[PDB]
């Protein structure tokens, strides 16, 4: 991976050069940016948090979905809906 | 031969070179090309208008996409002008 | 004019005082713009006019002093507002976005967020009007409203 | 010119009763008169 | 349908791109469209639309020639405004008669 | 000192009547470019000078980028067609003058 | 003009690059000959379908003037599409963001609706400041002239037309102004 | 501040003043006639 | 001394458009005179070529010029091959002159020719009604008979 680091003109280093643990010392503050784990095509519960339809009580084939995605004046979804998909 | 021009039916290849010719032999100084007008010129769709002077006299200009081509055309321009085969000639007598 | 300065000493002089050009076109007049003929001819770029009836520091004289008229004197004022706006009084100044014809103080408009229907437009005030009755010089009257 | 021709008293279309609307449009080469038209 | 209706479109489309076409030149000459027309009707120049854009193209300079005769002529109306009078009719101002 | 329009563009326009008044007679002829208003026309020891004849391939999407910015348009002209209308079009078109 | 068929069509046909200032300028009378140079109107040999739009420079673009209280009240509106998109931005914080982008939009809107629209915008030129690239420069004709006329502050007047200008009124001897 | 459409200076002390593009009744000495234009 | 109605300069003073002088007429009428007289030397020498005129012709404006052809639109009463004149010359035009009517010039001046070559059949034009839900669909077809005809020569005469 190469990666880009904003920099000011005073903190200029020569290309090819190495760079070790040090160069960050203890008690200060980082911040740390990674591609997190992918979990795959995952619906609302996981992906969201929505907290889907009671098990029992004459439910049907609904324990694990979205109810209603929009209200019915809109003859459409919102962008930006919370639906399944890549996690 | 009604609707076509001089160099549609009778093909030459350098009208710069009989252009001198004909001005050399009828005693005026050669053309002296110049840019008279031009549009564009980095991009890639240009206008050039040359125009062809003698003795500081404009005896021709011609449009092109590049100055050689403009310049070439002012010579047919000042060729057809000399032969007396314009566009705007007297049409024939029938 | 009269100055009073301070230095505890204060003393006012008597300085030296423009007068009127000679002869007016129309004597009978009785205000100034009345007797130099400029009833509905001047507009808010007309700053040499405004200099002469405005204040050292940009504020306004008043009407018992500059012998104008109310309709006149409304005029002037809303004129010299406009020309204040515009920045064409660079040297009455008190103590970047570029305007002109500009009603109202920038500060004390609220943005038109709802526009109307087209019967019912809110409309943006443009000029003055009181300069509503200048001379037009066109076959399309003034739009105060945009 | 609707208005500009009738205060002249040239109808208010070009196209009534003027010369350019009543005069024949054409005649033979050799001089001879065509037959009128219809309109 | 389209067919038997776009004849009417044509003809009304045909006269909009004249139009459009003698606006542009005449602003090429200062002029303005209403001027150019107005005044050639009171010089009596009975040239239409048709021929006028196409002059416009083909003729620039009897389309200036045109144009200076309309200028011409929205001067003259000016002239004889302010005059008010019975100041001389003028030059390009004067009307043929036809019996 | 009067001219009704600039005579320093296209032609010098002369208006004039006949003397009966029937007809306007304009005189137009055109105006020449001035010289001084015009301006000039514009002017491996050991090999060969070899044809520098180098084509880097681009894909569609630089290409067209390259081509719209060129020529100052938009992608869609250069986007491709398909065979229907590829067949539609006239390829012997008529011709005037 | 006796020129050949292909060089005629050439020349009749070939696209010029106009320059516009602003400096005190409408945005919408800059946008009104912009839209008309862009779409090819001044032109006689102009049809819809001749392609016949040209280039227009609009420089200083930062220094637009709208008369009224226009840059206090006029709001351009837009909704990125979430719920919650809409954003209504005031002329001065949209001139503040983008010294283009009320140039444009006027220009935009005299445009003419249809898929002709985005390729005359990009024929259109626009540049915050007296800067215009060396290629744009070596590209120009005709500096269009411009549509305000800058009523001249007074500090810019000359004493020949301040003491020509006539005093029209006495003031009494004794005020202190 | 009340908001009126009529505003009446109830005292000798309250004075009009036109700010930010409304009138406003002043009062120094009882500011309970407060007055908003709207 | 100010003349009584000076007005001093302000923007709104003095009318925006620049003021115009119109030339004295009677040496402006001798202007008229040389150049009608110049334009006439013109003509009689014969310093032109590819004469254009606007004519009318059958209701219509034709821009026409010499070996031209037109397509009127209905019958013309003449046989194939055959020289009529165009008379209604409103225009008559060269390079570095032009002869305008008022609104048409005298035949005296200017004579257009042209040649009757073809008399033929438009193709068919279809016209169609059709109202909906109304049972309202009528077809005709409708054939506009037409002539070609041939300018020949445009000639004009000194007569200015
Ligand atoms: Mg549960
Ligand atoms: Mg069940
Ligand atoms: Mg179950
Ligand atoms: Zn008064
Ligand atoms: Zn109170």
């Amino acid at each position: 991976t190469v990666k880009i680091f904003n920099i000011t003109d005073n903190a200029a280093i020569k290309p090819g050069t190495p760079l070790y643990a040090a160069h960050f010392r203890p008690g200060q503050y980082v911040d740390v940016t990674a591609k997190t784990i992918g979990k795959g095509f995952q619906g609302v519960m996981k992906r969201w948090g929505f907290k889907g339809q009671p098990a029992t009580h004459g439910q049907t084939k609904t324990h694990r979905r979205p109810g209603a995605v929009a209200t019915g004046d809109i003859g459409r979804v919102w962008p930006g809906t919370k639906m399944p998909g890549k996690m | 031969m009604t609707g076509k021009e001089l160099f549609e039916m009778w093909k030459i290849i350098n009208p710069m070179g009989l252009l001198v010719e004909e001005l050399k032999k009828r005693n005026v100084s050669a053309p002296e090309s110049r840019l008279t007008r031009q549009s564009g010129g980095t991009t890639a769709l240009p206008l050039y208008f040359v125009g062809l002077y003698c003795d500081k006299k404009l005896i021709a200009e011609g449009p092109g996409e590049t100055v050689l081509v403009a310049e070439e055309e002012a010579a047919r321009v000042a060729l057809r002008k000399l032969y007396g085969f314009t566009e705007n000639r007297r049409p024939w007598n029938y | 004019f009269r100055e009073v300065v301070e230095t505890t000493i204060i003393e006012g002089r008597i300085t030296a005082t423009p007068k009127e050009s000679p002869n007016p076109p129309n004597p009978s007049g009785q205000c100034p713009i009345c007797r130099w003929n400029l009833k509905h001819k001047y507009n808010y770029d007309d700053v040499l006019l405004l200099s002469q009836f405005i204040r050292p520091h940009g504020g306004m004289l008043p009407r018992k002093i500059t012998g104008l008229c109310q309709e006149e004197h409304r005029k002037i004022e809303e004129c010299v507002k406009m020309a204040h706006r515009a920045g064409l009084l660079p040297n009455h100044r008190p103590r970047q976005l570029n305007r002109y014809l500009t009603r109202w103080a920038p500060g004390s408009v609220k943005p038109i967020y709802k526009k109307g229907p087209r019967w019912n437009r809110v409309r943006m005030p443009v000029g003055s009007p009181l300069l509503r009755d200048n001379v037009c010089y066109s076959r399309t009257p003034w739009k105060l409203y945009h | 010119g609707g208005q500009w021709r009738l205060q002249q008293g040239l109808a208010a279309n070009p196209s009534g009763y003027g010369p350019l609307t009543e005069l024949p449009d054409w005649s033979y080469a050799d001089g001879r008169p065509a037959p009128p038209m219809k309109g | 349908v389209k067919c038997t209706k776009a004849r009417y479109l044509k003809k009304k489309n045909m006269r909009t791109l004249w139009i459009n076409r003698i606006t542009a030149a005449s602003q090429e000459h200062g002029l303005k469209y209403p001027a150019l027309i107005g005044n050639l009707v009171k010089c009596q120049v009975e040239l239409n639309r048709k021929v006028l854009a196409d002059l416009a193209i083909y003729e620039p300079k009897t389309f200036k020639s045109l144009a200076a005769l309309a200028s011409r002529r929205r001067h003259e109306g000016f002239a004889a405004a302010l005059g008010d009078g019975k100041e001389p009719e003028g030059i390009f101002s004067r009307v043929v008669q036809y019996h | 000192t009067y001219s009704p329009l600039p005579d320093d563009y296209n032609c010098n326009v002369e208006l004039a009547l006949t003397s009966d008044g029937r007809t306007i007679v304009c005189y137009h002829p055109s105006v020449d470019i001035p010289y001084e208003h015009t301006k000039p026309i514009p002017r491996d020891q050991v090999l060969k000078t070899r044809l520098e004849e180098k084509v880097e391939h681009l894909e569609e999407g630089p290409m067209i980028e390259q081509l719209s910015k060129m020529f100052f348009t938009t992608k869609h002209r250069w986007y491709p067609h398909g065979r229907y209308h590829r067949c539609r079009k006239n390829l012997n078109p008529p011709k005037d003058r | 003009s006796s020129f050949s068929r292909a060089p005629q069509q050439w020349a009749t046909f070939a696209r010029i690059w106009y320059l516009l200032d602003g400096k005190m300028q409408p945005p919408g009378k800059l946008a009104a000959m912009a839209s008309i140079r862009l779409q090819g109107l001044h032109k006689p040999v102009y049809h819809a379908l001749s392609d016949c739009g040209d280039h227009v420079v609009i420089m200083n673009t930062r220094h637009i003037a709208f008369s009224g209280n226009k840059w206090e009240q006029k709001v351009y509106s837009s909704h990125t599409g979430y719920p919650g998109g809409f954003r209504q931005v005031t002329a001065a914080q949209l001139h503040l963001r983008d010294p283009v982008a009320i140039v444009k939009l006027a220009i935009y809107g005299m445009l003419p609706k249809n898929l002709h629209r985005r390729t005359m915008m990009e024929r259109l030129h626009l540049f915050p400041d007296e800067y215009i690239p060396e290629d744009i420069l070596k590209n120009l004709v005709e500096e269009l002239p411009q549509p305000r006329k800058i009523p001249k502050r007074l500090d810019e007047y000359t004493q020949e037309e301040i003491d020509a200008f006539p005093r029209l009124w006495t003031p009494p001897e004794d005020y202190r102004l | 501040f009340k908001n009126k459409t009529v505003l009446k200076k109830r005292c000798k002390d309250c004075y009009l003043v036109k700010r930010r593009g409304r009138w406003y009744v002043y009062c120094k000495t009882h500011p309970r006639h407060k007055q908003r234009q709207m | 001394s100010y003349l009584p109605g000076y007005v001093p300069k302000t923007s709104l003073s003095s009318p925006p458009w620049p003021e115009v002088v119109l030339p004295d007429p009677v040496e402006e009428t001798r202007h008229h005179a040389e150049v009608v007289k110049k334009v006439n030397e013109m003509i009689v020498t014969g310093q032109y070529g590819r004469l254009f005129a606007v004519v009318h012709f059958a209701s219509r404006q034709w821009k026409v010029t010499s070996e031209d052809l037109i397509l009127i639109g209905n019958e013309l009463d003449l046989a194939c091959g055959e020289r009529i004149r165009l008379e209604k010359v409103l225009l008559v035009g060269a390079d570095n002159f032009t002869l305008l009517g008022k609104p048409l010039l005298g035949k005296d001046l200017v004579r257009v020719e042209a040649t009757v070559i073809e008399k033929t059949e438009s193709w068919p034009r279809i016209i169609m009604r059709f109202r909906k839900r109304k049972n309202f669909k009528k077809k005709r077809i409708v054939t506009t008979p037409q002539t070609v005809l041939r300018i020949n020569s445009i000639e004009i005469a000194p007569c200015l």
